[PDB]
């Protein structure tokens, strides 16, 4: 039982380390996609505005 | 003067000099024999929209007045044809032989010219008729995801009208012409073609005809509605009409708006869809119900035009591809789909049996989501989960297999009165099949009572019949 | 004098005046024309003057369809803005944007009092500035968004979340009790809904104190621009001359700005952000500032406001927010969970909850409900993975009550019977505050969570659990 | 006289002024043949196509080649007819350009051969043929989930570098030797290297002898890339409507055609639409795609590769082309990078066309079981990313176990990929495809390592490959 | 932000070129002109002062609009209030982590500056 | 990529309607003209050669951007260099997975072909 | 530049917020009515930055070296202003509040600079 309790706490420690690393990588790639969307939205809006003004 | 000369031609548009007495929205005809419509009356020129092939029109050609606001033929002769948005046949069976016309632009009935929607339109689909019912005079949007049955829903609905005294008008907007021919041959076999009249605006046609098609369909429909008939109009790819209108406006040099659509883009479909109505008794009691159809790319609801149409109609039916691939057919999403008349469009038996079904099913989806995480459950919640699973099973159906409303009500009565609680979930479909066979064989008085009075049969007799069938049933 | 038509581009018409007698801005113009031959149609059309151009010319906005107009038609300047009847004669009738009755009960006499639609707003000295609570009988509101007597109420929400059902329930619950006049304005929404509401008012009998004005989706943008001002004028007469208490119901005041943006490009303006007209805030404030209570009377205004894509940063809702005393914001997530009316309990600022009145009994319950629902939002993403085991001891005590508080905030409406299969319920604030205090004290932790759904009083929850077999 | 003069030149767009009453029609071809009469000029041989009637005796036109060296005032000749190209048995074995001039160096075409105009209306509603029969290709994922319709339209959507061209060449290899009828290849906006390489593969094949060609590639100006597709379509239409043949039609990229259209709509003086495209995008796509159909006289089977500008499927050109296709296969960079070729995303597949008849009993049950399993795996992948497979339920772990197998068995070794990898390709029949996926779905091979399923043909090759691996 | 909207309306009606959200090119300069009049005068100038507190209402936490970004760049600090803190019982609901003052320390009495750092 | 930015600047000054990422619709043609001019000539044309090595700078390793996808769809393969690999001390940092030569395999010498497969 | 070219010596130039320089350029472009580029910036962004930055160099008779403070508009380093500026950097130096609190002045942690210059 003393062996088993030691092994359980080591296993939970490794699992939660790996889970945190995976979550951090996901955060990084999601921020990249968010910034791309933000830039594209600004460009689309400004182009629509200027095109309307030009046509007028 | 009552003539003019073309000063510019291109991309299905032309400008004319003169035509002093031309009206806004009039018909004009070119020397070629092609027609046009006067949209813009500038101070010294007229912006015309060409309703045919424009490669024969040259600068300097003459253009004539006709004295008629934009019109369309209407009458009992359009029935069983295939016709162009101007009423010219394309099926090759000869002239249509009508005797009168209607304006393609007309005023919708007022607040006092209507009556509340109160009578049902049966689609033969359990999920629709029970969760999101459609009444006569209603407008419902069917919005699908290409691989899900959205297209077949309305053709099944039209074929299911074969004994109900409806008249139908299928409007194909911007569709591929071999698909319109495939629809016409499907309806022909059904002799449903014999009511269906059919207007076609295939994608090779000029933008103005695709912009006119739904107005021609509705104008042909209201001829019958104001005579007192009941009409069903189906609009196909109503976003292609929006694309055509955007094309026309940009070519006439009206400044663009949100995206590149004009500011009038909501009002376009508002005019179109507000003409569907249930007339009051003082007006003859006719009706006209509309079923626009939209196809979505990757299930995006947040599209501009689809959101406008959602805001215009009396409810939407939503079919999702994840639901479709997980085994739910038809893939109707209950939380997202609503009807804004619901209940008043159900017969009394259906109201009694399925009055809470949609809210129950949405709450069940929410509970099913929460229970996956939730490490514990008790008796009442487990009972709710079991009933939800049985409901999901009961609402499954095959394509092209309509079911009468009287049978739908009896199966849903069995579900909601606890008669399926002991049947295994994986057995409910076969239970329903055999229950319908048993009803055919043994419950003709029950079916006849529902059919003739629109109400439930005697409760005790119903329970007895159900329990006898349960005795005869064998579980896997 | 007389003018002529020069251009026609959909709703916008250019007219030229000869002798230097241009009509002023906002004046009404008439085009009445009987056909000269079989190549014409008869015209009876009204236009509102919007801009002055050079060369003796004016831009106008048509109040109906422009089909049939020819260049050269004669135009009459009526000398004043659009004017509509006011007084008792308006009670029980249905009108259009021009003051013409659209019901079948006759026509208004020619000599009757008739007031103009355009008017400056009341001044700083004459404004009423006291807050009395208005009881609606709806649990979530009366707890977490109390309405002010004589204030402004806004109901925000995207398409299909329950704004109109809620407006109709508010009419059902308040109008009969009200000792004054009611006014309804339909602005760009469904003629079917208008016909329904009219017949329900008729059957109830409330229609004898009610004036209704309709301009619906099928109208050109001029009508959808001016119908709200017609209704406002009819309400202002009763506030001012009779000193009455008025209830002003406007369905989707968003269509007013949308119609303005429809016409703006044809008028010749440059587009603003998100494609709206540059004058959006100015045009909106013109209308909104006239809807207010004074020392001579009060107007209690309830408006439904459309949020284009549930995007609350859209300029129309964003500008409307600064005009409202209280708001209710409806949530699609609740709508999809089946929780109707689906009010988002935070966003409302509960603003009337403005601590004093509620402050002793009601404020402590209202803030403890909001604190519990805030914690449950934070938990919901944790809850899925880690949370249902780890939370199961400490935080499940919060989740177990948040599930029940959230199910108990829903209710069954009288006007929602065709959707619920039930008759409605009316809950007084005392019972609401009592019930939520019980649930927070844990007197009902044992009842199943499903019993709390779509009921009124908490005794009804107890009865429903009994029926379920608890 | 029926001659005009240059008024304006703006890149691909030229303005030409004629005499009164002699204006050419809207699609007429115009000719500029100029001899350099002085050392400060150059000689010109250019052909234009009319586009708009501008008013005031002026026409706006689109140049079919480079306009460098044009001078205001040169003389322009009206041919009186649209661009016309040779048709008939004479086109077999030949390579052409947008104007119908051979470019294979086998000699000219006789001046008196028949040639047909490039522009014409589509077949009438009463002439179309509407019958569905399956077109077996030998590719497992297609023939199971996206099966092609004989006589219909097919769309290969994909980003840059994902596999459209290789897939089209495997289709040419699996179908075009057996087909027996005539065939046409049309290269629009693609590599000139790939046109040379394809010509020599075809040449050796004597499949050149029937099949050969028209080209307008990425080097050409927008005018030629706007019309090579119509040229190839005209040559295919002659064989359909004059000899009753069944015709194959390959188009190596049909997105470049709308891209070329948008590159001239701006200089023609048209207001931009969404994302900058031309306002007539759908009309010009439809007028072209409506002429690729099957009538009673004959049939056309068209296979079209469709570029998606970035890895974005909502871009207007692909989104508008989606309405014309009887089957679609969507390729994904994610699969191409996981190593799964052909890299088809199995869900989109016009899984509508598949379903009803042919498959509908036997093959439909297998195809729907595959799609249901891949949908559930796709639902789990989100949580699999953070925590792995250690937190799944034991029955939700079996879904992952079998979805991995199904996903790897959907990939295949192509004949044309041998030149990348020494492995020879495989042709797999529909019965074997259905068989193999049925056994995997039942669990007959749940013990094999997942690597045995990668890049094989029949299900037996998986067993032999695992045995070779040492299991 | 409402003053900025009024000016944008005027400049569009006078037909001037539009900018990022249809705002004119001098919208930054408008608010710079305004906010740089708040100063602490030197003693040779009298010793008077003028401090400005611009206030802005958010719609969920989003400060990414153009005008809020301009004013954020012009001012000396910002105080942040969040509805997540306000409902969890923390009132006045200031987010001390995100808030900043760049004069800070110099704007405090000795007694406060002694005990605020440990806090 | 810098040439494309320059051409975009030129086109916006001529007031041509911008599209995706504000680039003109002609941007693909800009590079197709250039890169189509490298070739291997046949023995009839003299047998000469011209081989091009264009460089493109991405922003965050994003290969799906507009300009990178254009050039990938023009050329015969790409060599992808990874910034993290460069920082770890592997300076000739070729990401072997994403990089490919579509026509180059047939041009290796047999001695190199005989050992490259195992590597 | 006067001191580089006349006195023949090495000079130091400090620019507090190159971002504000680019922002002013964008405002001027909007005022002059040019068509906006991506993310709303002026079409001449790169040319203007290059004209400023290319005048800071070492000649045969002296040099200018510039310390430039750079604001990242939304902590997005792929935004056009930060990208066009970073295209010209030879070095970098970051300062840490953690070290300033540990009492370690200057408080520097300057990593990217290692790779090019050093
Ligand atoms: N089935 C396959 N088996 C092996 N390698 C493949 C396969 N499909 C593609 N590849 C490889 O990946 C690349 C895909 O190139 P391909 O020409 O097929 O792409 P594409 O979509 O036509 O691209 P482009 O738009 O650039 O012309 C080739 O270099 C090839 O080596
Ligand atoms: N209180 C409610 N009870 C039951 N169903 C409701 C309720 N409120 C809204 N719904 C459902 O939502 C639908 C749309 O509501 P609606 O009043 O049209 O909202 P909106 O005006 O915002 O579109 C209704 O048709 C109904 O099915
Ligand atoms: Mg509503
Ligand atoms: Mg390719």
């Amino acid at each position: 039982l003393l062996d088993a309790k030691a092994s359980e706490h080591a296993a939970r420690m490794t699992a939660m380390k790996n889970a945190t690393d995976n979550a951090n990588e996901l955060i990084r790639t999601l921020t990249l996609s968010y910034n791309r969307a933000r830039q594209a939205a600004i460009t689309q809006e400004i182009t629509e505005i200027v095109a309307g003004a030009n046509a007028l | 003067s009552d003539v003019g000369t073309v000063i510019q031609v291109g991309d299905g548009i032309a400008r004319a000099h003169g035509l002093d007495n031309v009206m806004s929205g009039e018909l004009v005809e070119f020397a070629n024999g092609v027609m046009g419509m006067a949209l813009n009356l500038e101070e010294n020129n007229v912006g015309i929209v060409i309703l045919g092939p424009y490669t024969g029109i040259k600068e300097g050609d003459e253009v004539r007045r006709t004295g008629r606001i934009m019109e369309v033929p209407v009458g009992e002769a359009l029935i069983g044809r295939v016709v162009n948005p101007l009423g010219q046949p394309v099926d090759g069976l000869g002239p249509v032989e009508t005797t009168e016309t209607r304006p393609i632009e007309s005023r919708a009935p007022g607040v006092m010219d209507r009556r509340s929607v109160h009578e049902p339109l049966q689609t033969g689909i359990k999920a629709i008729d029970a969760l999101v019912p459609i009444g006569r005079g209603q407008r419902e949007l069917i919005i699908g995801d290409r691989q899900t049955g959205a297209a077949s829903v309305a053709i099944d609905t039209i074929i299911n009208q074969k004994d109900q005294n409806m008249i139908s008008i299928y409007v194909a907007i911007g569709q591929k012409e071999s698909t319109v021919r495939t629809v016409v041959e499907t309806l022909r076999k059904h002799g449903a073609l014999d009511y269906t009249i059919v207007v076609t605006a295939s994608a090779s046609q000029p933008a103005p005809l695709l912009f006119l098609a739904p107005y021609a369909g509705v104008a042909m429909g209201e001829y019958f509605m104001y005579k007192g008939k009941h009409v069903l109009v189906v609009y196909a790819a109503l976003s292609k009409q929006a694309a055509a209108y955007r094309e026309l406006s940009l070519l006439l040099r009206r400044p663009p708006g949100r995206e590149a659509y004009p500011g009038d883009i909501f009002y376009l479909h508002s005019r179109l869809l507000e003409r569907a109505a249930k007339l009051s008794d003082a007006k003859g009691g006719g009706s006209l119900t509309a079923l626009p159809f939209v196809e979505t790319q990757a299930g995006d609801i947040s599209a501009y035009i689809p959101t406008n149409v959602i805001s215009i109609t009396d409810g939407q039916i939503f079919l999702q591809s994840d639901l479709f691939f997980s085994g739910v057919r038809p893939a109707i999403n209950a939380g997202l789909s609503v009807s804004r008349v619901g209940g008043a469009a159900q017969i009394k038996a259906m109201k009694k049996v399925a009055g809470t079904l949609r809210l129950d099913l949405a709450a069940y989806r929410e509970l099913e989501a929460f229970a996956q995480f939730g490490s514990d459950l008790d008796k009442a919640t487990q009972a709710k989960l079991a009933r939800g699973a049985r409901t999901v099973e009961v609402l499954k159906q095959d394509l092209h297999q309509p079911i009468p409303v009287e049978k739908q009500v009896l199966i849903i009565y069995a579900l909601t009165r606890g008669f399926l609680d002991d049947i295994p979930v994986e057995d409910v479909r076969r239970f329903e099949k055999e229950f319908y066979l048993f009803l055919d064989q043994n419950g003709q008085h029950l079916l006849e009572h529902i059919r003739t009075t629109k109400d439930l049969p005697n409760e005790d007799d119903l329970n007895k019949a159900i329990e006898a069938f349960k005795k005869t049933f064998v579980v896997s | 004098t007389r003018g002529r038509v020069i251009q026609v581009m959909g709703p916008v018409v250019d007219v030229k005046f000869e002798n230097g007698h241009l009509p002023a801005i906002y004046n009404a113009l008439k085009i009445q024309h009987k056909a000269r031959n079989e190549n014409e149609v008869d015209i009876d059309l009204t236009l509102e003057v919007a801009l002055h151009l050079g060369d003796d010319t004016v831009r106008t906005i048509a109040m109906a369809s422009t089909d049939g107009l020819i260049r050269g038609m004669e135009v009459i300047d009526t000398g004043a803005p659009i004017s509509v009847p006011v007084g008792e004669v308006t009670l029980g009738r249905v009108f259009n944007v021009l003051g013409e009755p659209i019901d079948l009960e006759g026509d208004i006499p020619a000599d009757a009092r008739r007031d103009p639609i355009h008017r400056p707003a009341p001044k700083f000295e004459e404004l009423a500035t006291e807050v009395e609570i208005l009881e609606t009988g709806i649990k979530v509101v009366d707890l977490l968004a109390p309405y002010i007597k004589g204030g402004k109420i806004g109901l925000f929400g995207g398409a299909g979340v329950g704004k109109t059902v809620l407006i109709q329930e508010l009419i059902h619950n308040i109008a009969q009790e009200h000792g004054g006049i009611s006014v309804f304005a339909g602005v760009g929404e469904r003629t079917r809904e208008g016909n329904d509401l009219y017949h329900e008012m008729k059957d109830s009998g409330v229609i004898s104190k009610t004036a209704m004005v309709f301009g619906q989706m099928n109208e050109p943008p001029g009508a959808r621009m001016r119908v709200a001002l017609t209704g406002l004028t009819m309400a202002e007469y009763f506030r001012d001359e009779q000193g009455q208490d008025v209830l002003l119901f406007i369905d989707n005041i968003f269509r007013f700005t949308q119609a303005g943006s429809e016409v703006s490009a044809l008028l010749g303006r440059m587009p603003s952000a998100v494609g709206y007209q540059p004058t959006l805030a100015t045009e909106m404030g013109q209308l909104q500032e006239r809807i207010t209570s004074t020392a001579k009377g009060s107007i209690t205004s309830i408006q439904a406001i459309y949020v284009p894509a549930d995007d609350y940063t859209d300029p129309a809702p964003a500008t409307t927010f600064s005009h409202l005393d209280a708001t209710t914001n409806l949530e699609r997530k609740l709508a999809e969970m089946g929780i109707y009316p689906a009010v988002d309990p935070l966003a409302s600022t509960s603003r009337a909850l403005a601590p004093e009145i509620v402050g002793e009994e009601h404020y402590q319950v209202a803030r403890k409900v909001q604190q519990t629902l805030q914690r449950y939002k934070e938990l919901q993403d944790i809850i899925a993975i880690l949370g249902m085991d780890e939370l199961s001891d400490e935080d499940k005590l919060v989740v177990h009550r948040a599930r029940r508080i959230q199910f108990f905030l829903s209710q069954n409406f009288h006007v929602a019977e065709q959707f619920t299969g039930q008759p409605g319920s009316y809950v007084p604030v005392k019972e609401t505050v009592r019930g939520f205090k019980e649930i927070l004290e844990g007197k009902y932790d044992h009842l199943p969570e499903d019993a709390f759904r779509l009921v009124g009083r908490i005794e009804e929850v107890v009865e429903k659990a009994k029926a379920m077999g608890v």
